[PDB]
Parts: C-alpha cells; sequence; structure tokens
C-alpha cells in the first residue's frame, strides 16, 4: 500500500490532442485525423463534419 | 396556383423550431453538445439549400421548351 | 442448386429491389394516364386523348409482369440462402 501520489508538473512539452469519441463520433473524427492531428486546444472541426 | 410567402412561412417555422427550440428539449447526457451542434447545423444547412432553391424560381425569365407530344399531352392531363 | 450463397444474396436484394420499383413504376402508369411520358405512341396520331390513357394502361401492366418473375426470383434465391 505505498501511497502511489501521482503529481502534475509544469506542463511544457507539446502535449497530445485527445478528444473523446463514441460509436457515431469516432469515425467522422478519423476523417479529420486523416488529414492532421490538430493542434493541442484547436477548435475541433469533427462536431461540424 | 402559389404564392412564395406561405411556402417561407411553413418551412421557416419548421426548420427554425427545430435550430431554435430543438437546442432546448435535449437530453442532460454526455452528447448534450454533439446533439445540439448537429441540430442547428442540419435546420441551417437544410433550409439554406431549399430557400436557394424555391427563390431561384421566382420571377421566371423563360419557361420550358416542350416537345409537341407533350404539349399535347399535358393540355388534356392538367 | 445451391450456386453459391453469396450469389443467391445479391439475388434476393436485387428481386427485392425490382419488385419495389416495378410495383411502384406500374401504378406511375397507371396513375397519370405522366412524367416518363415515353409509351411508344403512334406516329399516325388522332384527335384521342384516351389512345393515350390505353398505352399507359399497357405499359403499366407489362410492369406487374416483371415485378412477377422478380418475386419467383426472390423467392428461389431464398429459399437457396437458407439450405446453403
Amino acid at each position: 500500500t505505498v501511497p502511489s501520489i501521482l503529481n502534475r508538473m509544469q506542463t511544457n512539452q507539446t502535449p497530445p490532442t485527445y478528444n473523446k469519441t463514441n460509436k457515431f463520433t469516432h469515425g467522422f473524427q478519423n476523417i479529420v485525423d486523416a488529414y492532421g492531428i490538430g493542434t493541442y486546444r484547436e477548435i475541433n472541426p469533427a462536431p461540424y463534419t | 396556383a402559389h404564392s412564395f410567402a406561405l411556402p417561407v412561412i411553413i418551412f421557416t417555422t419548421f426548420w427554425g423550431l427545430i435550430g431554435i427550440a430543438g437546442p432546448w428539449f435535449v437530453p442532460k447526457g454526455p452528447n448534450r453538445g454533439v446533439i445540439i451542434t448537429m441540430l442547428v447545423a442540419t435546420a441551417v444547412c437544410c433550409y439554406l439549400f431549399w430557400l436557394i432553391a424555391i427563390l431561384a424560381q421566382l420571377n421566371p425569365l423563360f419557361g420550358p421548351q416542350l416537345k409537341n407530344e407533350t404539349i399535347w399531352y399535358v393540355r388534356f392531363l392538367w | 442448386l445451391c450456386c453459391g450463397p453469396k450469389l443467391a444474396a445479391c439475388g434476393i436484394v436485387l428481386s427485392a429491389w425490382g419488385v419495389i420499383m416495378l410495383i411502384m413504376l406500374g401504378i406511375f402508369f397507371n396513375v397519370h394516364s405522366l412524367i416518363e411520358d415515353v409509351p411508344f405512341t403512334e406516329k399516325d396520331f388522332e384527335n384521342g386523348p384516351q389512345n393515350i390513357y390505353n398505352l399507359y394502361e399497357q405499359v403499366s401492366y407489362n410492369c406487374f409482369i416483371a415485378a412477377g418473375l422478380y418475386l419467383l426470383l426472390g423467392g428461389f434465391s431464398f429459399c437457396q440462402v437458407r439450405l446453403n
């Protein structure tokens, strides 16, 4: 039972782009990703796609 | 015979309520943001396309060119 | 005959689509006795609009005949998939 504490660091490297998708929206996100992965905190075009 | 005003009233109300009132009646689940986006985008895209189709047919400059047998058939059909 | 269930399945889809299209088309010809306006009219056309109605009735009958063949095709193809 080690405390196992995960502590946030001054994030300062480029983080990955995580878009939550489901059974419906995943396909639309992929055809967007096919062109490229959006900038961190970029406006996701998929909800309009 | 048709007027233009009435089509506009009926379809503008139809698509308006969908894009305007629709978002008011949405579940609180994780898809709420997606459902609202779709409701509005759909109503705007569909309404605009139709509105173009109907407006483009106002104040026509010319009518159709029909074949003689076609012209006859219509005379005794409509 | 088996013929392969992949091809019998295709026949079922073609047969179902055909029956739907042929019935609907035959109705349209019978109602507007029309947009298609291709019933193969005579060149010696007289002042008898009833002649055009009669032509469409013939076209409609032919449409239902074709549908009947698709109904028979769907039946056969159906049993092939069930047996395969």
